[PDB]
């Protein structure tokens, strides 16, 4: 009956312990979303830039442009990762 | 606005420094450790009486390899093996 | 539903040690073991805090008890 | 097993295709020994050379050897490719009402289980698929539509057990 | 669990909503929780670079108490451009005359001191009555706990636990109070 | 003038008190010491940092072993102060001729001949 | 000087620990020198190390130029297409031997900033972390402030 | 010595109590029967161990690599098993020893790509006025691992 954390979200918990204490097992069932937790699905310059802002919640001072200096010193060909 | 004389650390004035709670418990164990240390330095075993020659014997040894060690202090050997190696540096095929 | 301290605490009082990269790696790409690594440590921290209260005799914490070695 | 033919027939001839095929030659110096016409030689007459290559191996050495060989270029170029990826399709509702119909007729029930922001341009919706009452996915999205193909590409992708969870392989 | 590629990364660097409201509360751990949330301290995969962070929306925020006597002791004082333009107006003056002022210099004080502190506060909102707009309302997802506790007057205990509760001495009977 | 620093007899007389709260007794006492530096030589006087380099200490938190004697007693009471000192109690025999390659320090004081890697 | 030199993640050119395991190293040119003082450990090299290391590995064709050179040099292919033109001026046949062993037990991938050692394909296996991890659903999934 | 409740008769946390030791036990061997019938039926999969190889703890998985700072004298080509293994499991299950596993429980199998250098490090000290110039080129060794894959038996 005893819980450490309450097993209502990701999965559940259930430490276990070997005859001989030298490895721990545990047991940890994913949580299936229930049926009746969801719902139904249903059916110039500054201008600019300040509207850019409040659509993005940014600052005004990334949206302008940069020298040809940054523009040169970016990569174009970055390493592939993954 | 806390204007005080030049250089906190000396004078007739310096900014006053307080202790908090990590230097007090570091001088605590500290002290703990140098009582276990002292309690640990009040028994001895020989009573001085007993130890007036029972290594002198080591000591001797070292102190003669030691001298032996040093006397040979000497420069290295010669020989002819390098000196004709060395003309190797043109070494020739067919 | 812990904290840095004692889960490492709790972590090291259960011969599991865990460098930091692992278990930062392991909340990163693996949220149910990090999930089952902090149940643990509640368990370990609510064992210890019993024997402290009642010295235990004699359960000694089912998770406690290091294994000794020679 | 649980791939149908057409699957299995695309991840053949993607496999057998030419970008992987180009990869594994020049990463085996085959191009260096390729006695064709035009440098850089062409990836058709690459392929061509590959697979005949392929079948003097077969009747040099053996089916058991060119088929470790296989096992170990071939099977082992397609580790980090997903699904679908390498094998592209059109409308995967379509494809997941065919499978469940050869299951069990019943139409996945697609419901929203978690919704991030709303109507703020970046928002983050969590489409789910009940089946009787029994989600068997689920996946992300930007928007509800693209939320609702990724759960069913996700759906099947845990129908055909190429989920990330798999086995890695048998050596 | 599967996920493609760019899904997946849509929805691991997603913005999430999140509601705070005070009501006989303190503001510096509302702060201070603002502040974790928006630096996205709260998340395992924290970085500046990765610019993770989620909106803060405070409400209710005339309805704050501070400890001790910070009212009339707390000076938010800020110079102006021309001399003599020295303003130290108090709290309580401040709290009248702006009563969203107070969290916000807060959670910009405990903020880090770089150039992401004005994004980070730009997607902090603050709201000084229970009315909310319906765009932000929509956007809020869950409710992490309160801070403090309230201390719960003598009218919310109920007569049950009154009466639970025993008397510890015996005023005389002929007592004038 | 800072000169230097001597002690008197009646700090080293461990007191009934003191042998109860440690483990050590006054009959049968060890014969042998685990010295390790726990401070640095630095910022102490020179005969400090000759005592310290005649007992062989540089390298910090590192064993060693010396004679319980009187000279070795007041050479290691010179520096008490920066060295920590505990007793090497063998609960077996010596390391014999045998016992030369499989042994370990462990702490607390406790030099096993048996040291093996395979748990109780 | 990492951010003035270019960069590259850690992988491999062909998977070669899963299955087989192919030799990187493609073939070896010595341009040794007849008359020269210049040469003498490449010279005593192919004399008594060339054919030694030609047979611990028949994966690999050695060619030995042997034209009138002044500085002896060696070009070191890989399958990838990388090249690596060393020189072997004035050396012992151990170091010889050594940077041999070494370029065969080497692949061509550059020799820069490796940036994280470590490829992890997959390194989600219970699910990646979303923003929606470790938290509960409420009945119908009514969103805060949400009557109906 | 009873104390009425006000806001500082108990603790603020929750007083929680443990079971009792029998049942502990049971339910443990439970679990442990559990899991080692799941691990029988062959259930796991793509299992993962944190192998702690070159004083590190890596986090492998399957198929992936790693690369060490140092030399271990091993011709590129050749099988290895390693040890010290303390964090296994996959999916729904895991497994840690205390710290390090049994031999006979995880069985990590490895293999050696290449054996390249690092890339050239630049030593460099300057001072103030005082001369101090000093500088030094270091390209310690390399190496490349790939785990191929992590077994697992029942013994529990
Ligand atoms: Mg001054």
């Amino acid at each position: 009956t005893y819980s450490p954390l309450p097993d209502d979200y990701n999965c559940n918990v259930e430490l276990a312990l070997t005859s001989d204490g030298r490895t721990i097992v545990c047991y940890h069932p994913s949580v299936d979303i229930p049926y009746e937790h969801t719902k139904p699905i249903p059916r110039e310059e500054g201008p600019m830039i300040e509207q850019l802002s409040k659509m993005f919640f940014t600052t005004k001072h990334r949206w302008y442009p940069h020298g040809r200096y940054h523009r040169c010193r970016k990569n174009l060909n970055p390493p592939k990762d993954r | 606005r806390g204007r005080i004389p030049g250089r906190q650390w000396i004078g007739k004035h310096r900014r006053p420094r307080f202790v908090s709670l990590r230097a007090k418990q570091n001088m605590i164990r500290r002290l703990e450790i140098e009582a276990e240390n002292h309690y640990w330095l009040s028994m001895p075993y020989m009573t001085r009486e007993q130890e007036r020659g029972h290594a002198a014997v080591r000591r001797r040894e070292a102190f003669e390899a030691i001298k032996a060690a040093a006397t040979s202090k000497f420069p290295p050997h010669r020989f002819i093996a390098d000196q004709l190696d060395h003309l190797n540096v043109t070494k020739k095929w067919s | 539903g812990l904290k840095y301290p004692a889960l490492i605490g709790n972590l090291v009082k259960c011969q599991v040690e865990l460098n930091r990269k692992v278990l930062a790696d392991l909340a990163i790409y693996e949220p149910k073991t990090f999930k089952s690594l902090a149940a643990l440590a509640s368990r370990r921290r609510h064992e210890g805090f019993a024997a402290a209260l009642g010295d235990g005799k004699e359960p000694e914490g089912i998770f406690s008890r290091v294994v000794q070695y020679h | 097993p649980d791939m149908p033919t057409e699957g299995i027939k695309n991840l053949v001839d993607f496999l057998t295709g030419e970008e992987v095929v180009c990869h594994v030659a020049r990463n085996l110096a085959v191009e260096q020994l390729t006695l064709s016409e035009e440098f850089p030689v062409p990836p058709a007459v690459l392929q061509q050379t590959f697979f005949a290559v392929i079948g003097a191996l077969l009747q040099s050495s053996g089916p058991e050897r060119t088929a470790l060989f296989i096992r170990d270029f071939l099977i082992t170029q397609m580790t980090g490719k997903e699904l679908f990826e390498m094998w592209k399709i059109i409308n995967p509702m379509g494809l997941l009402v065919e499978e469940l119909k050869k299951r069990n007729v019943s139409a996945p029930e697609s419901r929203l289980t978690r919704q991030s922001g709303g109507t703020t341009a970046l928002p983050l919706y969590f489409v789910g698929l009940y089946c009787d009452k029994k989600l068997i996915a689920e996946g992300p999205g930007e928007t509800v539509l693209v939320a609702e193909e990724e759960a069913a590409r996700v759906a099947l992708r845990k129908l055909y057990g190429f989920t990330e969870n798999r086995r890695p392989w048998n050596y | 669990s599967s996920f493609s590629r760019a899904p997946q990364q849509w929805a691991t660097f997603a913005r999430i909503w999140y509601l705070l409201d005070g009501k006989m509360q303190p503001p510096g751990k509302l702060a201070a929780m603002a502040s974790i949330r928006l630096q996205g301290l709260h998340k395992p995969v924290y970085h500046a670079l990765s610019d993770c962070g989620d909106h803060v929306v405070i409400m209710n925020t005339r309805h704050i108490a501070f400890s001790g006597n910070k009212w009339e002791q707390k000076v938010y004082s800020s110079h102006t451009g021309y001399p003599g333009g020295f303003r130290q107006v108090t709290a309580a003056q401040l709290h009248l005359r702006d009563p969203v002022a107070i969290v916000k210099l807060a959670i910009y004080g405990m903020l880090p001191k770089n150039l992401h502190r004005r994004t980070m506060m730009e997607r902090l909102h603050l709201f000084p009555d229970e009315y909310i707009p319906e765009d932000i309302l929509k956007n809020l997802v869950e409710e992490l706990p309160q801070p403090r506790k309230i201390p719960k007057r003598l009218d919310e205990y109920t007569q049950e636990e009154i009466d639970a509760f025993p008397r510890l001495w015996t005023p005389p009977e002929d007592y004038r109070l | 003038k800072f000169t230097r620093s001597r002690i008197p007899e009646k700090v080293f007389q461990a007191s009934p008190e003191d042998h109860e709260k440690y483990g050590g007794d006054p009959q049968n006492p060890h014969k042998l010491h685990i010295v390790t530096r726990i401070k640095s030589t630095r910022r102490r006087p020179y005969w400090e940092k000759d005592i310290i380099k005649m007992l062989g200490l540089e390298k910090a938190h590192t064993p060693q072993v010396h004679k319980n004697i009187p000279s070795v007693n007041a050479k290691l009471k010179v520096v008490k102060h920066l060295i920590r000192i505990k007793p090497l109690k063998l609960p077996q025999g010596l390391p014999a001729e045998e016992n030369m390659s499989n042994t370990c320090l462990k702490s607390t004081g406790e030099l096993v001949v048996q040291w093996h890697l395979k748990p109780v | 000087t990492a951010r003035g030199t270019p960069s590259r993640f850690l992988a491999s050119v062909l998977h070669n620990g899963l299955g087989r395991y192919v030799q990187q190293l493609q073939r070896l040119s010595f341009s040794v020198s007849r008359d020269g003082a210049s040469s003498r450990g490449a010279r005593e090299f192919v004399e008594r190390e060339v054919i030694d290391f030609a047979r611990r590995n028949p994966g690999v064709v050695i060619y030995v130029n042997s034209r009138p050179c002044c500085v002896p040099r060696v070009v070191a292919e890989y399958l990838n297409g990388a090249v690596r033109e060393e020189s072997i001026h004035c050396k012992s046949v151990e170091e010889i031997s050594t940077l041999v062993q070494k370029l065969a037990d080497q692949s061509g991938l550059d020799v820069i900033r490796i940036r994280k050692p470590f490829h992890t394909d997959n390194p989600s296996i219970q699910g990646q972390w979303h923003p929606f991890t470790n938290k509960p659903t409420t009945f119908r999934g009514l969103r805060p402030r949400e009557v109906q | 010595g009873y104390v009425p409740k006000t806001s500082l008769s108990s603790p603020p946390w929750p007083e929680v109590v443990l079971p009792d030791p029998v049942e502990e036990t049971r339910h443990h061997a439970e679990v442990v029967k559990k899991v080692n019938e799941m691990i029988v039926t062959g259930q796991y999969g793509r299992l993962f161990a944190v192998v702690h190889f070159a004083s590190r703890q890596w986090k492998v998985t399957s198929e992936d690599l790693i690369l060490i700072g140092n030399e271990l004298d091993l011709a590129c080509g050749e099988r290895i098993r390693l040890e010290k293994v303390l964090l296994v499991g996959a999916d729904n299950f895991t497994l840690l020893g205390k710290p390090l596993l049994g031999k006979d429980l995880v069985r990590v199998e490895a293999t050696v790509i290449e054996k390249t250098e690092s890339w050239p490090r630049i030593i460099m000290r300057f001072r103030k006025r005082k001369n101090f110039k000093k500088k030094r080129i270091v390209t310690t060794p390399q190496t490349v691992l790939r785990i191929n894959s992590i077994e697992i038996a029942p013994c529990l």
